[PDB]
């Protein structure tokens, strides 16, 4: 989330050693645009294409589980007080509606006269 | 006994070309004018037994047609043919036939032009279930049927994001609006076995559970209020009969119907009666507030809805379900009317959706200036327009009430504020110097489009003078306070017409006027494309891949087992890869395994 | 470097060559194989099939019931005074204590 | 008039063609089940009458195709 | 490129005068009144105080930045038929068209075949084109116009040069 | 018939007292589409009954009674609770239906009647209580998915309880 | 009547010469298909007896017709795929299809405790030969690995648990006889019974934890979206759950009460997961999570209505899920990439199959009454008869239900496909006919489902 104004025309440096940069940001999108260029414009190809950029992308979710997550630190702990937490968040939730409904059978009738359901 | 029979052949005319749809009989282009022509037909079957209703006759129809013995249980296709579900089928099918002739002249010359009367019959058949409904589960059918059909009308083209996101959101916040019918669902069997409206009525304790998480969220989802009302401008993304059908008679009507048709369940519980105008009175003018400064030809009419919507549910505040539905009847010849005849001039010069550009006055257009001038006037409490038959009945018997003065006071704003955005409409997009941006700008009139409103105008003029002189009252409470209550709702009108009048001028005829920089525009939007639109979805999707996907489903609730796989893995190198060869060693531990079995596993 | 792996195979005809197919292999078996007999089974399992699933097998006592209860609520209000339902499988049976 | 970029259309047509074949060639018993209640009679609505138990049928009600 | 964002910035600001103001003689009116603020400074040459300028032509441009902004026709983006009424079928479905169907107007068919053959034959000599123009490993940044366009055809044209319409 | 409730008589009669204009537009077709498709369809009725003419008989439903109860018999064995699993799941079945029958009656008094609805009718509602409240307590609706043995423990339960009420008291 | 036409079904395949095969395997099993539902159909006032316990009878099983429904369904969807291959190893191919289907018949027949769990695990060896063979990704050696490591382990204390009972009160076997059940006291040596009882069903069943045997199955697929449907049959292969919480302990269900709630978070959070997931098939498989796990939430209350909902269920997700693993595999055939991003656009390229796709995902959520709201409806109002607050929880998966359709339906919708040069050919005979074959029998199903949700209705 964005906390000032919306950025767009906000910090930027005038016209420094930024330039440079920005010219070889051109240089390495052409470079992989030329590849796509060719890969493309021809009639005998009939196929969807790699593009490796998608295929590693697919694999930063499915796969690189056991190969990261090897140091397991106080954060991941945090993140297992999300995991089993609401599961026990529940067990005094549930119950204490069971036994406010449990009491209400035996002593002081709150049943339905028409319930033939269940 | 004919009333009974006629009735069914509404339901059978509609479904005709849907039963000779894949296939059937070699039929091009006539198709969509079989469509047409079957409406018509459908308005006639309709109107006889109606005519019966006011003479004498009430009628409950089931089709001897039950798929269930389960458990103390039938759910037969059933059907109540009783004056709220009476009175909307020849409403209904009048507006929806004058926008297929509509749809005659707009999705002309397109591909999908047989295709898009598929889901419009559909569209029609769910809505007209949800109408005839005397089971839940009948009624579910349709309410659910509606927002379904709603998906492949409003996302019809398949263009940018926007309207898949807006198709998406019709669903989405129906789906939380779904949640309170499904409690409904679940509250009425384990309480009253049968779940019908013929059991219901009787045996009816006073329970405020039933619809507080129930009927009125029912009512949130479907015609939206203040609860989940970010989807009412994105569904004018779609074409514009699509949104002359959903927020005039259709999708406006949904939310309310419920309640209207469960009436005597409101009419002992006094906080479901205060918790409808609390629901209902900031709907009238928060949603409407968007409705000046947001500027798009279709928006303004779409924020307009949500105004009336309040009316709607001010109606079952005070306890009278009769004039509640009277309102949306005559709403449906009220906006219908609107969509088509500002969607003719949206059609005519290119294209264009914002009032700014637009510049189509008096002199230029015809037909469909007319159209706007007896249709915003009908909006506002006008005496003999029709609005005052409908609009008028609830703002003096909402005066006589002892319900919250703040939620009384709230509408009474609403009620003026009718007449300025009205004039948005007028002022800005008609009246005027022309604006719109063409070489050349060509706007011909169509032999379709005169047919349709022509029609039309009969029905906008003469609604109340037939369907409210007509229909049997129940208690009328005017007769106190006529110059504090009865004349201030036709002055209120009167008020903001002149202070329309003078803000409009104020901006427009200034010729030097320099804006301000600083502003407080909750006026704007709302900020709900802020919260709803930014925020709602990231707190679930970032819920979605931070936690539970890159922690729990795939690293730790795994790692329990995989755990004794690493265990047992470990394990194997102390009996495998220990004691490298020397028969010294084996021998060595077999001196132990005795020694054990002598002193320590003692066995004598 | 493998020098015996490298061969891919990229062959998808579906329109170009037969024209007219299901699948790949043989032309006038496809039509026999693909439009015949897999029509036949969503022909006489479909339709002729659905004389079978909910019309008329009777079924659990579903419609047998309903004349069944009929002429038991006529029996036991004209006759008897509790209607249908009182105690259920134990008149005076043997007790707890 | 220019001309119209579709898509392939006649696989799709032929598909539903096929469909609507075979559904009509077992839609003639259909029309033979509709004369199966109304040339042939179904059931009386008779009380139990001691001269056995089940011939064949013991309660197939309404309709002689159960 | 200090020349394009004092343009884009025009662009941008003239666009967005006509969202505040109703009638076209008062966007006129506030227009040459915009013209008196940028011509005046743009005249004389600054190298830090044209910057400065610059960053300060963000404010009233951000007190007057959002009251729906006036997107009325086929714009990129925005609001208002943005990629619609778009059926778009490509060349590629154009190839698949079954027997005794195709038959159907002759004339598309017998076209398209001699489309094809330009293209194939072209590509070889296209390639050759489009891989000589190299300044080393990757190209700077843009598209390879033909140099020696003897016969015809530039190197990479299809999706380029057989657009679907609107 | 018989079975079912129905009302007494039907009223209405036409008056036709207050003006003429075009007499009564929904009695006068009325009269136009009893002769149109009604006198058609009711010929075509007539027509497929005499066609009929011979008709199989059908000896509706079978009887099959008693077969001695499981209370009856006593300590558990295969053979004989086998036939008492049956006779209750039978009567199961019927007690099921008989529910929907007086649903179905009280489904008549809210349309028979109409406007008053809640203040007039006063049977169907009393016979409603003492059906449900009788297939409440004795059979299941607390006592899960339906089970033989399981009933007659639920049958004891009710019996110790009103026992120890009634002794004290 | 069902023993030996499957195993006739068997010489029938090795006997027939090259040119025919597939026109052999699907004629003479869809005649088998139709006695099917001529004749399991009929039901008295209980459970019958077709026969001595060998394969024993039908008590609220319509499940049998549904595998029998699948039995041609999977020899129409791996068409395309296995052209290419050996034509004696097509041979040993459909009868691993028949043999799955031929201990399906007996599982599903067999009023057992002990021949049904023999045979529910003889169903795990083909499979892992049809997930570990003609697999088109890699490491689908784990997907086989583990398929054998989650159930196997759950599933073996069923032997010291249903030999167990039987050696204490009289014997399982016959299922109608086992009616001698003595209530169970609830002590600790009964906990681990109950345990050992559930917990082999607690795999195939999925939950929220022990759930990972699924996706792994699904996205190292078996073959591409062709026999996924087997595994379709496996999720409803965990019927047993209807029978042992019936018969085996009906007193003790204290203990259950935990496991409604972590299959309750197994509803929220395995829906939440399946919304950003980049494969097509994965978002299938974590939506198969929580449309199953409204049963064991409904089977573990024992309410009357809940069986009902569940019967339904096991019916309607075995039709649904399995006919969007059909879409999953037209997909697959044309891009060989099972990416969402990637394949995007229909109609453009393929108008008849965006009316099936839309017909296949609303099902997905209830539409007008088809099964799934007849199965989903029955449960939500058999959960607030447990208790009042359930519907809170039950009310968020009924709005990412429509995050489950839609979502597919819009990442598809989008009109590009600028990269495909492929899926130039819209669809074959045979392939249209798997949308028809799938969606045609739920549309039947609409007008009258009384012979499907069927324990005593």
């Amino acid at each position: 989330s964005s906390l000032p104004t919306t950025l767009d025309p906000a910090e930027y440096d005038i016209s420094s050693e930024t330039r440079k940069a920005q010219a070889e940001r051109l240089a390495i999108r052409s470079r992989l645009k030329r590849e796509y260029q060719l890969q493309y414009y021809d009639p005998s190809r009939r196929g969807v294409i790699e593009d490796p950029a998608l295929v590693r992308w697919t694999y930063a979710r499915s796969a690189n589980i056991y190969p990261n997550f090897r140091p397991n630190t106080k954060t991941s702990l945090l993140g297992a007080l999300f995991g089993i937490g609401p599961l026990v968040f529940w067990y005094y939730v549930f119950k204490t509606d069971r036994d406010r409904k449990e009491k209400l059978i035996q002593e002081g009738k709150l049943d339905r006269t028409f319930n033939i359901s269940y | 006994n004919m009333f009974s029979s006629l009735s069914l052949v509404t339901l059978l005319l509609l479904t005709m070309p849907i039963m000779m749809m894949s296939f059937n009989t070699y039929k091009p282009s006539n198709y969509p004018l079989y469509v047409k022509t079957a409406i018509s037909y459908a308005f006639i079957t309709s109107m006889i037994p109606t005519m019966m209703f006011i003479h004498s006759g009430q009628e409950l129809i089931i089709s001897n047609w039950h798929w269930l013995t389960i458990q103390t249980l039938k759910l037969s296709l059933s059907f109540k043919m009783d004056y709220f579900s009476m009175m909307f089928i020849p409403v209904a099918l009048f507006v929806t036939w004058s926008i297929m002739e509509f749809s005659m002249w707009y999705m002309y010359s397109d591909p999908n032009i047989n295709k898009f009367f598929k889901y419009l019959l559909l569209f029609l058949i769910t809505m007209l279930i949800l109408v005839t409904a005397n089971n839940l589960f009948q009624l579910f059918i349709g309410w659910e049927g509606v927002g379904i059909m709603s998906f492949l009308l409003i996302g019809w083209w398949y263009g940018r994001a926007d309207a898949n996101t807006a198709a998406l959101q019709a669903i989405l916040y129906n789906r939380i609006g779904d949640i309170g019918f499904i409690l409904a669902m679940a509250w009425f069997l384990t309480n009253l076995n049968t779940w019908d409206l013929q059991q219901i009525f009787m045996l009816n304790p006073s329970d405020s559970n039933m619809p507080l998480i129930g009927l009125a969220l029912a009512a949130t989802g479907k015609s939206a209020q203040f609860g989940l009302h970010p989807w009412l401008p994105s569904a004018m993304e779609g074409p514009t009969p699509v949104s002359a059908l959903l927020h005039s008679s259709t999708m406006v009507v949904a939310g309310i119907f419920l309640l209207i048709r469960f009436y005597p369940l409101t009419e002992n519980n006094k906080y479901i009666q205060s918790i409808t105008l609390c629901l209902g009175a900031i709907t009238t003018l928060f949603t409407a507030m968007c409705a000046l400064t947001q500027n798009d030809i279709k928006k303004i009419i779409a924020f307009s809805t949500s105004s009336q919507l309040g009316l709607m549910m001010v109606t079952i505040g005070i306890n009278q379900p009769y004039l509640a539905f009277l309102h949306i009847c005559t709403h449906a010849f009220f906006k219908a009317m609107l969509f088509m005849c500002s969607g003719s001039i949206i059609h005519s010069l290119n294209d264009e959706q914002d009032i700014r550009k637009m510049g189509g006055l008096f002199k230029a257009m015809p037909f469909t200036t007319t159209a706007l001038i007896v249709g915003s006037l009908a909006l506002t409490g006008m005496p003999f327009l029709t609005g005052f038959y409908s609009k008028d009945l609830i703002i003096e018997a909402a005066n006589t009430s002892y319900t919250n003065a703040w939620a009384l006071l709230m509408t009474l704003i609403a009620t003026s504020f009718t007449a300025i955005y009205s004039t948005r409409i007028i002022f800005f997009a008609l009246l005027g110097q022309p604006r719109f941006p063409t070489l050349v700008n060509i706007n011909e009139n169509n032999p379709l489009l005169i047919n349709s409103i022509k029609r039309l105008l009969i029905g906008s003029l003469f609604a109340g003078y037939i369907i409210s002189n007509n229909i049997p009252p129940t208690t009328i409470p005017q007769m106190t306070m006529p110059y504090y209550l009865k004349t201030t709702a036709l002055i209120v009108t009167i008020l903001g017409f002149i202070l329309a009048l003078e803000i409009s001028n104020m901006t427009k005829n200034l010729k030097y006027h320099y804006p301000s920089n600083a502003f407080k525009f909750s006026t704007l939007l709302g900020y709900f494309p802020t919260i709803m639109h930014r925020l709602a979805p990231y707190m679930n999707l970032s819920m979605s891949q931070k936690s539970a996907s890159s922690l729990l489903d795939l690293i730790w609730l795994e790692a329990i087992l995989p755990k004794t796989i690493s265990l047992a893995q470990m394990k194997a190198s102390t009996l495998v890869t220990n004691q490298k060869g020397l028969i010294k060693l084996y021998f060595l531990s077999f001196l132990i395994t005795i020694l054990i079995s002598m002193i320590l596993f003692n066995f004598h | 470097r493998w020098q015996e792996d490298p061969e891919p195979e990229d062959e998808n005809l579906y329109e170009k060559n037969p024209d007219s197919h299901g699948y790949d292999k043989d032309p006038a078996v496809d039509i026999w194989n693909m439009r015949v007999v897999f029509f036949f089974g969503f022909s006489i399992v479909l339709v002729l099939g659905s004389t079978f699933v909910a019309y008329l097998p009777d079924y659990r006592m579903q419609e047998w019931a309903r004349r069944e209860a009929e002429r038991l609520v006529k029996y036991r209000e004209a006759h008897g005074l509790p209607i249908m339902e009182s105690n259920c499988f134990d008149p005076s049976k043997i007790q707890l204590p | 008039r220019l001309f119209i970029i579709k898509p392939s259309g006649f696989y799709d047509k032929r598909f539903l063609k096929l469909l609507r074949f075979y559904i009509l060639l077992t839609g003639i018993p259909v029309a033979i089940g509709i004369t199966l209640i109304n040339v042939f009679i179904g059931e009386a609505e008779l009380a139990e009458i001691p001269e056995g138990y089940v011939p064949e049928h013991w309660e197939y009600f309404k309709h002689p195709i159960s | 490129t200090h020349q394009q964002k004092v343009l884009r910035l025009y662009k941008r600001a003239l666009r967005h005068l006509e969202s505040w103001c109703i009638h076209r003689d008062k966007y006129r009116y506030f227009a040459c009144l915009l013209r008196a603020r940028f011509d005046e400074h743009k005249n004389e040459k600054d190298m830090v105080k044209a910057t400065q300028l610059l960053r300060e032509a963000e404010e009233e441009f951000w007190h007057g930045q959002h009251p729906q902004p006036y997107i009325f026709p086929e714009s990129p983006g925005g609001t208002s038929y943005e990629r619609y009424e778009c059926y778009k079928v490509p060349e590629w479905c154009l190839d698949d068209w079954h027997p005794s169907e195709k038959a159907m107007y002759p004339d598309y068919f017998a076209k398209r075949e001699q489309w094809k053959k330009l293209r194939r034959e072209s590509w070889e000599r296209e390639v050759k084109q489009l891989q000589e123009e190299t300044p080393v490993g990757g190209p700077r940044t843009e598209a390879l116009p033909p140099a020696r366009k003897q016969g015809d055809l530039p190197p990479l044209w299809w999706h380029i040069v057989t657009r679907p319409r609107e | 018939x018989x079975x079912x409730x129905x009302x007494x008589x039907x009223x209405x009669x036409x008056x036709x007292x207050x003006x003429x204009x075009x007499x009564x537009x929904x009695x006068x077709x009325x009269x136009x589409x009893x002769x149109x498709x009604x006198x058609x369809x009711x010929x075509x009725x007539x027509x497929x009954x005499x066609x009929x003419x011979x008709x199989x008989x059908x000896x509706x439903x079978x009887x099959x009674x008693x077969x001695x109860x499981x209370x009856x018999c006593q300590e558990k064995d295969v053979l004989c609770m086998f036939e008492a699993e049956m006779q209750w799941r039978r009567d199961y079945k019927v007690d099921q239906e008989i529910v929907n029958i007086i649903q179905e009656r009280l489904k008549a008094c809210q349309q028979r009647e109409g406007e008053s609805h809640r203040q007039n009718c006063a049977k169907e509602l009393e016979q409603f209580t003492q059906v449900v409240k009788a297939y409440q307590d004795r059979y299941x609706x607390x006592x899960x998915x339906x089970x033989x043995x399981x009933x007659x423990x639920x049958x004891x339960x009710x019996x110790x309880x009103x026992x120890x009420x009634x002794x004290x008291x | 009547k069902y023993i030996i036409p499957t195993i006739m079904l068997m010489p029938l395949t090795w006997l027939s010469k090259n040119n025919m095969i597939w026109v052999n395997s699907t004629a003479h099993s869809l005649l088998i298909s139709f006695t099917s539902l001529l004749l399991m159909n009929q039901f008295g006032d209980n459970s019958l007896n077709f026969s001595l316990l060998f394969f024993s009878d039908s008590l609220s099983t319509p499940l049998l017709i549904l595998t029998m429904w699948l039995l041609p369904l999977m020899l129409m969807a791996s068409q395309h795929h296995l052209s290419k291959e050996n034509l004696t190893r097509k041979k040993l191919f459909i009868t691993m299809l028949i043999s799955l289907q031929l201990f399906l018949i007996m599982t599903f027949t067999a009023m057992e405790l002990i021949l049904f769990y023999i045979l529910f695990e003889a169903t795990l060896v083909p499979t892992l030969i049809i997930i570990t063979r003609w697999g088109n990704q890699t490491e689908r050696l784990n997907a086989g690995l583990y398929f054998l490591f989650y159930t196997l382990a759950g599933s073996l204390p069923l032997l010291v648990a249903l030999i167990y009972i039987q050696n204490t009160v009289g014997s399982l076997n016959f299922l109608m006889l086992q009616y001698w059940v003595q209530p169970v006291h609830n002590s600790w040596s009964n906990v681990f019974m109950w345990l050992a009882c559930m917990m082999a069903f607690m795999v195939k069943m999925p939950l929220y934890g022990l759930h990972l045997w699924l996706p792994k199955a699904h996205v190292e697929a078996p073959i591409a979206g062709s026999m996924v449907l087997a595994a379709v049959l496996l999720k409803l292969g965990g019927y047993g759950m209807l029978r042992i919480t019936l018969i085996l302990n009906p007193m003790t269900d204290f203990m259950a009460y935990p496991f409604i709630m972590l299959s309750l978070w197994g509803m929220i959070m395995t829906s939440s997961i399946c919304l950003r997931q980049t494969d097509l098939k994965s978002l299938i498989a974590y939506s198969s999570v929580s449309h199953m796990a409204l049963v064991i939430v409904a089977i573990l209350i024992q309410t009357p209505w809940s069986y009902m909902g569940a019967t339904a269920l096991m019916i309607a997700h075995g039709l649904t899920s399995s006919m969007l693993f059909c879409l999953a595999n037209s997909n697959y055939e044309r891009i060989h990439s099972r990416t969402m991003i990637l394949a995007r656009g229909l109609q453009t390229l393929l108008p008849l199959m965006a009316t099936w796709w839309l017909l296949a995902s609303l099902t997905n959520l209830a539409l007008p009454p088809t099964i799934n709201l007849i199965g989903e409806l029955f449960v939500v109002m058999s959960t607030f008869s447990w208790s009042n607050i359930t519907i809170i929880l039950m009310g968020v998966n009924m709005v990412i239900t429509a995050l489950y359709s839609l979502y597919m339906l819009i990442m598809t919708q989008r009109g590009k496909y600028t990269y495909h040069i492929n899926n130039i050919s819209p669809s074959f005979t045979r392939e249209n006919a798997l949308m028809s074959l799938h969606i045609l029998p739920l549309l039947l199903l609409t007008l009258n489902p009384k012979i499907i949700l069927g324990p005593l209705y």
